[PDB]
Protein backbone atom coordinates (compact mmCIF):
# COMPACT_ATOMS: atom_id res chain seq x y z
CA UNK A 1 0.00 0.00 0.00
CA UNK A 2 1.17 3.70 0.04
CA UNK A 3 3.70 5.28 2.29
CA UNK A 4 1.02 7.59 3.18
CA UNK A 5 2.75 11.19 5.11
CA UNK A 6 6.04 9.87 5.37
CA UNK A 7 5.98 12.53 8.43
CA UNK A 8 9.43 13.76 10.20
CA UNK A 9 10.66 10.63 7.45
CA UNK A 10 13.84 11.33 5.24
CA UNK A 11 14.86 9.75 2.23
CA UNK A 12 19.05 9.06 2.85
CA UNK A 13 21.32 8.50 -0.42
CA UNK A 14 24.70 7.56 -1.03
CA UNK A 15 26.14 7.61 -4.42
CA UNK A 16 29.50 5.87 -5.50
CA UNK A 17 30.89 5.49 -8.64
CA UNK A 18 35.01 5.52 -10.73
CA UNK A 19 33.73 8.39 -12.75
CA UNK A 20 33.06 12.00 -11.47
CA UNK A 21 31.26 12.92 -14.26
CA UNK A 22 28.63 10.36 -13.72
CA UNK A 23 28.49 11.31 -9.79
CA UNK A 24 27.83 14.86 -10.63
CA UNK A 25 25.47 14.41 -13.34
CA UNK A 26 23.48 11.27 -11.44
CA UNK A 27 23.78 14.01 -8.00
CA UNK A 28 22.10 16.92 -10.42
CA UNK A 29 19.48 14.35 -11.32
CA UNK A 30 18.47 13.70 -8.20
CA UNK A 31 18.49 17.10 -6.78
CA UNK A 32 16.43 18.15 -9.73
CA UNK A 33 14.00 15.39 -9.42
CA UNK A 34 13.17 16.19 -5.18
CA UNK A 35 12.97 20.14 -5.53
CA UNK A 36 10.67 19.54 -8.71
CA UNK A 37 8.43 17.40 -6.63
CA UNK A 38 7.90 20.06 -3.62
CA UNK A 39 10.73 18.17 -1.27
CA UNK A 40 13.59 19.57 0.03
CA UNK A 41 17.54 18.80 -0.62
CA UNK A 42 20.22 18.77 2.56
CA UNK A 43 23.61 18.47 0.75
CA UNK A 44 24.58 16.99 -2.00
CA UNK A 45 28.04 17.24 -0.18
CA UNK A 46 31.28 15.02 -1.78
CA UNK A 47 32.92 12.99 0.50
CA UNK A 48 37.09 12.22 0.21
CA UNK A 49 37.47 9.97 -2.58
CA UNK A 50 38.62 6.48 -1.33
CA UNK A 51 40.02 3.84 -3.45
CA UNK A 52 39.76 5.82 -6.87
CA UNK A 53 35.76 5.66 -5.72
CA UNK A 54 34.18 9.25 -5.61
CA UNK A 55 31.25 9.48 -3.14
CA UNK A 56 28.67 11.92 -2.42
CA UNK A 57 25.67 12.26 0.23
CA UNK A 58 22.37 13.47 -0.19
CA UNK A 59 18.94 13.65 1.50
CA UNK A 60 15.48 14.30 0.72
CA UNK A 61 13.54 15.97 3.64
CA UNK A 62 9.55 16.52 3.47
CA UNK A 63 9.62 14.11 0.67
CA UNK A 64 5.85 13.67 -0.73
CA UNK A 65 4.63 10.76 -2.57
CA UNK A 66 5.18 12.60 -6.20
CA UNK A 67 9.05 13.00 -5.24
CA UNK A 68 9.22 8.82 -4.20
CA UNK A 69 7.45 8.58 -7.75
CA UNK A 70 10.04 10.68 -9.58
CA UNK A 71 12.81 8.54 -8.42
CA UNK A 72 11.12 5.62 -9.08
CA UNK A 73 11.07 6.73 -12.73
CA UNK A 74 14.50 8.44 -13.10
CA UNK A 75 16.58 6.71 -15.12
CA UNK A 76 19.94 6.54 -13.22
CA UNK A 77 22.78 6.25 -15.28
CA UNK A 78 25.65 2.90 -15.83
CA UNK A 79 28.48 3.16 -13.58
CA UNK A 80 26.40 4.94 -10.39
CA UNK A 81 25.97 2.82 -7.42
CA UNK A 82 22.88 4.71 -4.96
CA UNK A 83 21.64 3.40 -1.73
CA UNK A 84 18.72 4.89 -0.78
CA UNK A 85 16.65 4.53 2.25
CA UNK A 86 13.49 6.04 4.18
CA UNK A 87 12.80 6.62 7.19
CA UNK B 1 50.01 29.93 8.79
CA UNK B 2 47.84 28.09 9.26
CA UNK B 3 45.88 26.94 12.48
CA UNK B 4 44.02 23.57 11.49
CA UNK B 5 40.90 24.99 12.48
CA UNK B 6 41.07 27.19 9.81
CA UNK B 7 42.18 24.46 7.36
CA UNK B 8 39.20 22.25 7.94
CA UNK B 9 36.75 25.22 7.84
CA UNK B 10 38.44 25.22 4.07
CA UNK B 11 37.41 21.68 4.14
CA UNK B 12 33.93 21.56 4.75
CA UNK B 13 33.80 25.48 2.91
CA UNK B 14 34.48 22.82 -0.18
CA UNK B 15 31.27 20.43 0.90
CA UNK B 16 29.39 23.69 1.48
CA UNK B 17 29.98 25.39 -1.55
CA UNK B 18 29.84 21.73 -3.69
CA UNK B 19 26.47 21.89 -1.95
CA UNK B 20 25.51 24.88 -2.87
CA UNK B 21 26.33 24.92 -6.77
CA UNK B 22 24.55 21.84 -7.13
CA UNK B 23 21.31 22.41 -4.89
CA UNK B 24 20.62 25.81 -6.31
CA UNK B 25 19.26 26.35 -2.50
CA UNK B 26 19.68 30.03 -0.90
CA UNK B 27 23.88 30.49 0.20
CA UNK B 28 22.23 31.82 3.61
CA UNK B 29 20.22 28.16 4.04
CA UNK B 30 23.39 25.89 2.37
CA UNK B 31 25.29 27.56 5.49
CA UNK B 32 22.35 27.10 8.27
CA UNK B 33 21.94 23.25 7.34
CA UNK B 34 25.59 22.53 6.66
CA UNK B 35 26.15 23.91 10.04
CA UNK B 36 23.70 22.31 11.74
CA UNK B 37 24.08 18.36 9.90
CA UNK B 38 27.57 18.58 9.88
CA UNK B 39 30.41 17.73 12.62
CA UNK B 40 32.22 21.13 12.55
CA UNK B 41 33.10 20.77 16.15
CA UNK B 42 37.29 21.30 15.43
CA UNK B 43 36.46 23.70 12.75
CA UNK B 44 37.06 27.50 12.79
CA UNK B 45 33.19 28.50 11.89
CA UNK B 46 33.74 31.89 11.52
CA UNK B 47 36.13 31.31 8.94
CA UNK B 48 33.69 28.72 7.29
CA UNK B 49 30.86 31.69 7.54
CA UNK B 50 32.93 34.37 5.48
CA UNK B 51 33.96 32.01 3.06
CA UNK B 52 30.40 30.79 2.18
CA UNK B 53 29.39 34.48 1.76
CA UNK B 54 32.78 35.79 -0.06
CA UNK B 55 32.68 33.17 -2.77
CA UNK B 56 28.67 33.32 -2.96
CA UNK B 57 28.56 37.76 -3.36
CA UNK B 58 31.95 37.08 -5.57
CA UNK B 59 31.03 34.13 -8.15
CA UNK B 60 30.62 35.90 -11.57
CA UNK B 61 34.23 38.06 -11.05
CA UNK B 62 35.62 34.22 -9.48
CA UNK B 63 34.13 32.73 -12.54
CA UNK B 64 36.08 35.80 -14.75
CA UNK B 65 39.37 35.02 -13.22
CA UNK B 66 38.98 31.50 -13.89
CA UNK B 67 37.80 31.41 -17.40
CA UNK B 68 40.62 31.90 -19.43
CA UNK B 69 42.43 28.82 -17.93
CA UNK B 70 39.65 26.82 -19.02
CA UNK B 71 39.83 27.47 -22.50
CA UNK B 72 41.79 24.15 -23.66
CA UNK B 73 38.98 21.59 -21.64
CA UNK B 74 37.19 19.62 -23.91
CA UNK B 75 34.57 18.76 -20.48
CA UNK B 76 33.11 21.20 -18.23
CA UNK B 77 34.86 21.70 -14.92
CA UNK B 78 34.65 19.15 -12.31
CA UNK B 79 32.03 20.74 -9.38
CA UNK B 80 34.40 19.69 -6.68
CA UNK B 81 37.71 21.51 -9.03
CA UNK B 82 35.10 24.74 -9.32
CA UNK B 83 34.40 25.06 -5.71
CA UNK B 84 38.28 24.05 -5.28
CA UNK B 85 39.39 26.95 -7.23
CA UNK B 86 36.48 29.68 -6.64
CA UNK B 87 38.36 29.07 -2.53
CA UNK B 88 41.46 29.55 -3.89
CA UNK B 89 40.77 32.68 -5.87
CA UNK B 90 38.75 34.10 -3.33
CA UNK B 91 41.62 33.73 -0.61
CA UNK B 92 44.32 34.78 -3.06
CA UNK B 93 42.04 38.00 -4.17
CA UNK B 94 40.25 38.69 -0.65
CA UNK B 95 41.87 37.11 2.29
CA UNK B 96 45.08 38.43 2.25
CA UNK B 97 44.99 37.18 6.20
CA UNK B 98 45.66 33.67 4.68
CA UNK B 99 49.31 33.44 3.22
CA UNK B 100 50.14 33.15 -0.66
CA UNK B 101 51.57 29.95 -0.27
CA UNK B 102 49.06 28.33 2.08
CA UNK B 103 45.78 29.39 -0.26
CA UNK B 104 47.79 27.68 -3.16
CA UNK B 105 48.84 24.67 -1.03
CA UNK B 106 45.56 23.65 0.71
CA UNK B 107 43.93 24.19 -2.60
CA UNK B 108 45.89 21.12 -4.31
CA UNK B 109 45.61 19.01 -1.37
CA UNK B 110 41.75 19.99 -1.09
CA UNK B 111 41.47 18.87 -4.62
CA UNK B 112 43.83 15.54 -4.22
CA UNK B 113 41.13 14.47 -1.30
CA UNK B 114 37.91 15.66 -3.08
CA UNK B 115 39.34 15.71 -7.12
CA UNK B 116 39.49 13.67 -10.16
CA UNK B 117 42.01 11.81 -10.72
CA UNK B 118 45.52 14.18 -11.62
CA UNK B 119 42.94 16.79 -10.49
CA UNK B 120 45.60 17.93 -7.64
CA UNK B 121 47.85 18.62 -10.71
CA UNK B 122 45.11 20.26 -12.47
CA UNK B 123 44.63 22.95 -10.11
CA UNK B 124 48.31 23.51 -9.23
CA UNK B 125 48.89 24.58 -13.01
CA UNK B 126 45.85 27.02 -12.64
CA UNK B 127 46.70 28.42 -9.69
CA UNK B 128 50.74 28.94 -10.87
CA UNK B 129 49.26 30.87 -13.45
CA UNK B 130 46.64 33.38 -11.77
CA UNK B 131 48.08 33.60 -8.56
CA UNK B 132 50.58 36.08 -9.09
CA UNK B 133 48.40 38.28 -10.92
CA UNK B 134 46.15 38.60 -7.82
CA UNK B 135 48.93 38.80 -5.52
CA UNK B 136 51.85 40.17 -6.88
CA UNK B 137 53.83 39.92 -4.37
CA UNK B 138 53.65 36.56 -3.91
CA UNK B 139 52.27 36.82 0.15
Amino acid sequence: GPLGSMQNQRIRIRLKAFDHRLIDQATAEIVETAKRTGAQVRGPIPLPTRSRTHLRLVDIVEPTEKTVDALMRLDLAAGVDVQISLG
Amino acid sequence: MEPAARRRARECAVQALYSWQLSQNDIADVEYQFLAEQDVKDVDVLYFRELLAGVATNTAYLDGLMKPYLSRLLEELGQVEKAVLRIALYELSKRSDVPYKVAINEAIELAKSFGAEDSHKFVNGVLDKAAPVIRPNKK
